[PDB]
């Protein structure tokens, strides 16, 4: 009754999935958390 | 019932190229009796607006035989040969 130009616009249209291949470095924390982490440690190792 | 004859008819009626404006589609609906009696069963009652096909006899296309009676040979036999005709 409805036709078949009606019934293909009931189905939804699925997403097929890719791969998200990133590089990701390691999440850089924020300064004001990294503290909470680490405490009165600054300025104490010299970096060289 | 065990087998149903559908002896139907339909009335379309246009609205474009091959959509329909409406469809009345009526028909008797047959049982051959194990006494060769032929008694009706019920009736066929279609009827609908802004359609696209007939859904009596799609229903009818794809779950019954048509009983046909114009049974074609394997090979058809020529009558008369030549020039004569």
């Amino acid at each position: 009754v409805n036709g078949d130009n009606v019934d293909a616009n009931y189905s939804k249209v699925m997403v097929e999935p890719r791969a998200n291949m990133k590089f990701d470095f390691p999440t850089l924390k924020s300064y004001d958390e990294i503290k909470q982490i680490a405490p009165e440690l600054e300025g104490m190792l010299d970096l060289e | 019932f065990d087998v149903l004859t559908f002896r139907c008819e339909s009335t379309y009626k246009f609205k474009s190229a091959n959509v329909y404006s409406s469809i009345k589609t009526t028909g008797q609906v047959l049982l051959e009796l194990p006494t060769k009696e032929v008694i009706q069963v019920g009736s066929v009652d279609y009827e609908a607006g802004t359609s696209y096909g007939n859904p009596v006899t799609d229903y009818l296309s794809r779950n019954g035989k048509t009983i046909e009676e114009s049974v074609i040979f394997e090979n058809a036999i020529p009558l008369s040969s030549g020039e004569e005709l």
